[PDB]
């Protein structure tokens, strides 16, 4: 269990829980906006989703700043977690490459 | 088990408040919305706000007047309406609802029958109906009770606590110098009375005072 | 806001017929609507929630349907304990709102009333007065008339007349026509009738103690 | 090849049920979606479901009282719609189609006209009509069926089993105490009968009594 292999593992799990909480906290955020979509927990979930991984096809989207916010962080912890998986997936390959040859 | 509980009824004075309680029983997430829905006599469902006890957060209806107030209470799973400044606009009945934010109301309250008027708290003076002595009967007997005297609304009628259900009609209630006024019916077996007792329940929840009133046949 | 719109506000069918409520939508809010029952002094009752599932406990006469802007409350062959005030609700933008709401009625045969002269309690004359309680049970359809004579001449001072909406257990109407005297007209007069005029009978059928 | 077939008819008295059958024929892939389109006399088309016989899986219109039940059955690539009480109002001619996935409705059968009524089969009767003794004849000579007694419909009509199509009119039946009663006439050159033969031939499925009929002359 190396280092790649554990922060690959705790991204995801991080990112399943911000996923939930986002969910969560988008729909605290939007209601109270008169038009606001994003106000059930099942479609905020699917929502955080294609948020998290970019997507974002429009059928939801927040509106107020807070559920903005909300997002911002779902996209960041969503780019990071499937970027730090890559990251991870190189240095398997990469390592691996050294055994196919002198090192 | 009742989900949801709320008063019976709040005599409110103009100018004056009042805190209406909403006590929830049964599954309580962290998702549960609490909905206060106001309804006037004669009228449809009105939305008033929303709040959630796990944060504390309340959204309210913005193309009305807004005069209320949504606190919540985790302790005692409680939520909380506070209504200020009322007229005789505001006299309708409030209902609460829990929704488990997937958008739809799953259970209700009994709702709150609240009244605003200056008039006073009086207790239903409570009549049997028996029928008289030159009155025949066919294969069916009608009773009845005679609930008038009281303020203000609502008041329950129930015959023999509940167990008597089929051939009940329960008449809304006149109003005449500020003191409302009803009559219930029970329409039996012709074979099953005085010989099983008939009884009527009225409960006047504004002023706590429920009594019963056996119906024997005239003397 | 989205504005629900429900549209005849009163509906009419005769039992065992197939009826459907309607509900439009000022805009597309796809299947989040929710459709409610409620009774006489009674409280809403989740019917279909998301336009087309199924509640359980609700029996299975009751179905949904529709998408976007329209959507439709079926009942396939309507009973008596279906009257009652349906309203449908919208999830889809904040706020939450509700529709006008639409109101059952049931078409049933013509009934007799049922006439039910009262004679005021003994505990009521002790208090000092008096009131003679008629009741007009069961009849159909509501339009009818109650008509008061003491000794034979009528009577119209000290009469409060309420009427029921089409109750829910046999699809008819219900009146009660209360004369209320106090204790000293009470004493002079000894003779009260009870009249009521109604389509089934050319003939009043009245009941005097 | 028929790629779609379906039964003729079938009569069904009201509380009772019924299984109708749509076999498929040609290309069969694991995308095919067999729908099921209803009829009644005079309207238009009603989309009553789907099925995809892949998955099993079976989808409904929802707007109108659902009473049908769509299985299917890939050894024998038979498609079913089971309709469970039906009343006067369910009975219509039943297509099936086959759609490719793509939305439109590439191919569809010959329809099952399903009949509700508590009366019973019976096979229709037929007879000739030739002109008669002092009837003129000019360049053409118009011939006949008389097909009455029957029910419920259809009923399948065709001149020297399908070589006679031009000049062929087959009016609609009319019901005069639960028998149906139609005709058909044929037109061919009045220098070719009865020198070559001119037959009826006469199918109801409903009963599956396929008759024909040679038209001779007067005698
Ligand atoms: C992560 C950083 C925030 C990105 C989303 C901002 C959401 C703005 C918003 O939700 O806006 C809508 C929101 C509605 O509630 O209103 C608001 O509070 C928005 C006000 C916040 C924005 C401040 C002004 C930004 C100016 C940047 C360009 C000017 C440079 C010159
Ligand atoms: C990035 C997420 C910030 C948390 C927002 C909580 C919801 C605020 C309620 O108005």
């Amino acid at each position: 269990s190396a280092l790649h292999w554990r922060a690959a593992g705790a991204a995801t799990v991080l990112l399943v829980i911000v996923l939930l909480a986002g969910s969560y906290l988008a729909v605290l955020a939007e209601r109270g906006a008169p038009g606001a979509q994003l106000i059930t927990y099942p479609r905020a979930l699917w929502w955080a989703c294609e948020t998290a991984t970019t997507v974002g096809y429009g059928d939801l989207c927040p509106v107020t700043l807070w559920g903005r916010l909300v997002a911002v962080v779902v996209m960041v912890a969503g780019i990071t977690s499937f970027g730090l998986v890559t990251a991870a997936l190189a240095t398997w390959f990469v390592g691996r490459e050294q055994e196919r040859r002198g090192h | 088990q009742v989900q949801l509980q709320q008063p019976g009824a709040e005599l409110v004075k103009p100018g004056a408040s009042v805190k209406l309680s909403c006590k929830a029983s049964g599954y309580t997430f962290t998702s549960d919305w609490i909905h206060w829905v106001k309804q006037r006599p004669g009228h449809g469902l009105e939305w008033i706000g929303e709040i959630i006890p796990s944060y504390g957060r309340a959204n309210y209806n913005e193309k009305i007047q807004k005069k209320a107030t949504l606190t919540a209470d985790k302790s005692s799973s409680t939520a909380f309406m506070q209504l200020s400044s009322l007229t005789s606009e505001d006299s309708a009945v409030y209902y609460c609802a829990r929704e488990r934010g997937d958008g739809y109301f799953a259970v209700w309250g009994a709702g709150t029958t609240v009244t605003v008027s200056s008039a006073k708290t009086t207790p239903p003076s409570v009549y049997p109906l028996a029928p008289g002595s030159a009155a025949q009967t066919n294969s069916m007997v009608t009773l009845g009770c005679l609930v008038k005297g009281y303020f203000p609304e609502p008041v329950t009628v129930t015959w023999n606590s509940g167990s008597l259900s089929s051939g009940v009609h329960t008449f809304p209630a006149v109003l005449q110098s500020d003191l409302y006024t009803l009559s219930s019916s029970v329409t039996v077996p012709s074979s099953s009375w005085p010989s099983e007792t008939v009884t009527c329940n009225v409960a006047h929840p504004a002023s706590s005072t429920k009594v019963d009133k056996k119906i024997v046949p005239r003397d | 806001d989205i504005l629900l719109t429900q549209s005849p506000a009163i509906l009419s069918v005769s039992p065992g017929e197939r009826v459907s409520f309607s509900c439009r939508a000022s805009q597309s809010i796809g299947t989040d609507i929710h459709w409610y029952q409620q009774r006489t002094n009674g409280s809403p009752r989740l019917l279909i929630k998301y336009a087309s599932e199924s509640i359980s406990g609700i029996p299975s006469r009751f179905s949904g349907s529709g998408s976007g802007t329209d959507f439709t409350l079926s009942i396939n062959s309507v009973e008596s304990e279906d009257i009652a005030n349906y309203y449908c609700q919208q999830s889809n933008r904040w706020p939450f709102t509700f529709g006008s709401g639409t109101k059952l009625e049931i078409k049933r045969a013509d009934a007799a009333p049922t006439v039910s002269i009262f004679p005021p309690s003994s505990e009521q004359l002790t208090s000092g007065g008096a009131s003679v309680v008629c009741f007009l049970n069961n009849f159909y359809p509501k339009d009818i008339n109650v008509k008061w004579k003491i000794d034979g001449s009528e009577r119209q001072n000290g009469v409060l007349n309420s009427w029921t909406d089409q109750d829910s257990k046999d699809s008819t109407y219900s009146m009660s026509s209360t004369l209320t005297l106090t204790k000293d007209e009470y004493e002079r007069h000894n003779s009260y009738t009870c009249e009521a005029t109604h389509k089934t009978s050319t003939s009043p059928i009245v009941k005097s103690f």
